[PDB]
């Protein structure tokens, strides 16, 4: 058995939910070097270039799914797609991910028959 | 009316982090992707080409030597076996103020395999200079 | 991004630096070779396959 | 050694070899005018003086460096750049044996230059201490174009940083930080940008004509991060289509948009369009 | 960055340069004449004054590209093109102690041309700030040409587009495209034009007179696009033959087209002439 | 009477497309024919010399960097094993005007081998260049 | 404010000793470290690249010559079979008086392989100069 | 490439391993230490995908 | 060239097959995978066109 509590077509299988907390903690800790530092483009870009290197990573030993990485991942991060003026002038540096996963396969059907 | 021109970005508008802090250097080459040709003929003329086996990136980085700096010699000194730690390597193209990027040049996995001291030469008036040479997994150019 | 660590746990290891103990004491050598295993096959066969 | 990067670096380092040629120069007692110009064409003097000419400034290449501009977190203020200046002079003496006073006055600058391989008022910069001058002929010009008689002169090369003006002064540090991470279908942008763009061609009518006035028509979507049995995109449509066409593909694109039903499904993933934009479509 | 190219970017460059020198040089409460010509030879100064001299202008091949002419199908005009023009200026301070007014004014000067790599009124431009000077030679002719003492100078170099004067106005778009696929007889064009000289040197008699008139005489045929048991093409000849048997060649040329007959046939196909033209035949 | 004198067309006038689109580059070259060459020798003195198989086509193409400009290194990208997308390059000789052709050179099935990016000379005044070395099949020149 | 600009050594300020004794000489060069590279391959696509073994320094010396001093030579010619005296050499880069050390350069176990001869030519009005060339174990730097 | 489709199978039937050869231990190389084994097996088959 | 005539044929009978061989998996290489097969026949004649 390999199902969470919540039968959902996200975070139905225990690997998905592991995964991505994984990723999570893995890209919280990548992008931690840009504190103290100015909350303009080039810290967006250094930190965009961290996570797609990680992600990349990833990729490569076979954890996301996609023949490709654009079909695996993409991240956003910017002034006007993840973070607004008001955003800024707070200190806060918001970038989204979106991953694709691969699912087990949970049942196999042999069909019998004797025509051959 | 109204032609648009547009000119090509000058090359001294660059800045290099490696790792996760910036250093300030004075020549980067080497960045290029390189494939393999794969070749097969047959007796009826046909002849095919593909692309092969992408090669390893070869860079070597350039910089004037400073009081109390050793850290380009301390990472390729830290080198026990196989054991060494990579490092990741981003070149960026910058506006004319510094303060906006155009274009990034991102380097996976790059550890040092030679380096380069000064050429002590006691005829000459120039500046002593150090180089490092670095041995990478794949560069990707992604626009700003 | 890969630490020396990573590295110990999952790089191929390098055939260069070696230790060899002959008896009780340990002898530096520039060169091993010829520690293969080899098994014989035995065959049989019959008339039906 | 640390050097201050300045604005007004000339003034500086005139005044610094202001101060050591009068240093070496007013030694013995004797008191020699010193002059930052040349003097005038075909002028007399009444008095003997040295002249410290300033006659060419360039950006020094071989020390340019590529650095990143300096932030300062508890002032939130980035730092101006600067430029590295390289100015070089040439000292001479002008009058009013092989002991003579000219020689003896050659002999102090020539002294004050040498110990000043490292200058006093400015230890961090980069100088070049009596290089290498020109042959006769150059001297010759240069004192055809000051209409006198040739002489002796010694040269002298500093480098030093100027300050820039371009500094910014509200550049809010980096406190807090935010990240989530969601899930994406395994599907290709070039894939979905086909089918939406053959499921157009379809509803427009599928005529050749169709397809001539769609050659030249560049749709793209992008991921909408705004349900779990489809997905939610961004169509863009840009390009150049006939004159007949552009309302009917602008009334499909809003159809789209208004219905909630999937329009397309590849590899079992049905795509929904949630937002359009077609208002860079040239239609002409 | 974008710059417009224009038919005027001289003087935009000398507007745009007036504006910044004023700006840092008026910034004391000091007026100062700006001017953009040499004084006179051997002139005299009322007023200090800053000279801006435009020496050189070349075509920068270095920024040369092949690019294609521009078009805009909503207008139906073809955009001009445009050829790149290096500019280079010397900017010179006239006069009327290491603090003197004539630094300053350089510093000011100086300040002004490092603060403005990228131009303020052509941020588009491309732009080299005091590049390496000349020799102390150069310097020397340069100031006997002016017949003046030797003054500091700084240099500024600038590359802007400059716009043709060549564009069409009624270039209609394409819109309608039409294609015609028919069948070809697999034959060679040679064998058909030696085909056909060897069948004219045998109806013109055969003779070795004949194959001498013959030897500098080109025939050429190309498929007419205008029946399947025969083909029909085009039948163009031209070259020098002598007088005698010009007229009888193209006597044989308008007998072949008023036949319907297959005159020559080659692999099975009979060839069938339609259409001649032997008016670039010289028969000297 | 009147004896008329030609000139060379300028190297300069010439606009080049890759695939089917327009792109202002800096640089072509290497759009040259090889054959091999086939020798036999006989006893008696005979010497055959014939042509033998021809060569692939090796191109460089060159040209500055701008800003959101990265349609070579995504072609150069997109390599999966042995499949890439393979398109036709054709450099034409244009008059003065630009407005007519007077030569072309058609290469059929070009596909990307290597990339070299800009070498970061921060002592140097001049433009970052980029440049792509192809692969094709065939080269024809064709008369206007 | 008060910004800080820090310029590289020049390179002519240097001092070399040579076992326990300074011996002023005029240029010295080769001072590299170099590893070799080992790379292995997965048939799915993984390929590692790992530092290899260090290679041994090579350097080379240049001075004048001068009215007795051939101490160079004695330590070239002491060689018997594969006896030789091997020594530590020191290049520091100073301060512009002399009086202080910035960075040190630490060469060990170094031994002569080759001496060069100046070329003897009548019609040059330069200095003769004589060269010797050292293989030594490793190099390391120190930041004093 | 990316490992997510197959092209073609080859397939082994009941393969045991007869020899087994260690790296060779040099210490003037510079490679990765490489195992080899070898196998006997029945039949093998080819399968297009 | 291209293949419209024959120059010369080489003639084989009754060939069948006796050996078969499958490419080399080799990550380091950069060549295509090429298999063999090996044939045993009765006579070859050569006829001239």
């Amino acid at each position: 058995g390999a199902r969470t509590l919540e039968d959902n077509d996200n975070w139905r299988y225990i690997p998905v939910r592991r995964l991505f907390n994984s990723a999570e903690r893995d890209i919280k800790n990548a992008m931690s070097f840009a504190v103290f530092e100015p909350n303009s483009q080039p810290t967006w870009e250094r930190v965009r270039s961290a996570v797609n290197n990680y992600l990349y990573s990833l990729w490569q030993q076979g954890g996301l799914a996609g023949n490709k990485p654009d079909d695996a991942y993409f991240v956003q991060i910017g002034k006007d797609i993840t973070m607004t003026d008001d955003d800024i002038k707070q200190g806060k540096m918001i970038i989204k991910i979106g991953m694709a996963a691969v699912r087990p396969a949970e049942f196999i059907i042999l069909q019998f028959t004797q025509n051959t | 009316e109204q032609i648009a021109v547009e000119y090509p970005i000058p090359t001294y508008r660059f800045v290099v982090s490696v790792g996760d802090e910036q250093i300030p250097f004075n020549n980067v080459s080497g960045l290029d992707v390189h494939y393999d040709v794969i070749e097969y003929k047959d007796g009826i003329g046909n002849y095919y080409k593909m692309p092969g086996q992408r090669q390893s990136i070869n860079i070597t980085l350039r910089k004037g030597v400073f009081p109390g700096d050793t850290k380009l010699f301390d990472w390729i000194n830290s080198i026990q076996l196989n054991q060494v730690e990579k490092k990741d390597i981003a070149i960026s193209l910058t506006n004319e103020a510094g303060t906006e990027i155009l274009m990034t040049w991102n380097v996976a996995n790059a550890f040092p395999t030679s380096f380069t001291s000064p050429s002590f030469d006691a005829t000459s008036n120039e500046i002593a200079v150090q180089e490092i040479a670095l041995t990478a997994d794949r560069v990707t150019i992604q626009a700003a | 991004a890969i630490t020396p660590e990573q590295i110990a746990v999952e790089y191929p290891i390098p055939t260069y630096r070696f230790v060899v103990s002959v008896g009780d004491e340990q002898i530096p050598f520039n060169n091993v070779s010829g520690l293969d295993v080899h098994y014989d096959v035995i065959e049989y066969k019959d008339g039906i396959g | 050694t640390i050097i201050i990067a300045s604005d007004n670096a000339i003034i500086e380092i005139n005044q610094a070899l202001n101060t050591i040629l009068s240093q070496y120069l007013n030694i013995t007692g004797q008191n020699i005018d010193i002059r930052f110009d040349l003097p005038e064409i075909n002028s007399i003097q009444s008095e003997p003086t040295v002249s410290v000419f300033l006659y060419e400034i360039h950006e020094d290449l071989q020390l340019r460096s590529a650095e990143s501009r300096r932030y300062n977190p508890s002032t939130n203020t980035l730092l101006p750049g600067w430029v590295n200046i390289n100015c070089n002079y040439l000292i001479t003496y002008w009058d009013a044996q092989p002991n003579n006073q000219a020689a003896q006055v050659m002999t102090r600058i020539l002294n004050a230059l040498i110990n000043n391989r490292q200058l006093t008022g400015l230890p961090g910069a980069y100088t070049r201490i009596i290089p290498q001058q020109e042959n006769l002929n150059s001297l010759g010009n240069f004192w055809q174009a000051l209409g006198n008689r040739p002489r002796l002169s010694l040269l002298y090369s500093i480098t030093v940083p100027m300050k820039l003006k371009n500094i910014e002064d509200n550049v809010i540090p980096v406190s807090k930080i935010s990240a989530s991470v969601d899930q994406k279908p395994n599907l290709d942008n070039s894939q979905i940008n086909q089918a939406l763009i053959d499921k157009l061609c379809v509803e427009l009518g599928g005529t050749e004509d169709v397809r001539l006035a769609l050659a030249k028509v560049n749709l793209t979507t992008k991921p909408d991060t705004e349900n779990q049995e489809n997905e939610s995109v961004i169509v863009e449509v840009s390009g150049i289509t006939s004159v007949t066409y552009l309302p009917q593909i602008k009334d499909t694109l809003t159809k789209w948009k208004s219905s909630q039903e999937a329009i397309v499904k590849i590899n079992g993933v049905s795509i929904v369009v949630s937002k359009e934009n077609a208002d860079k479509l040239i239609g002409i």
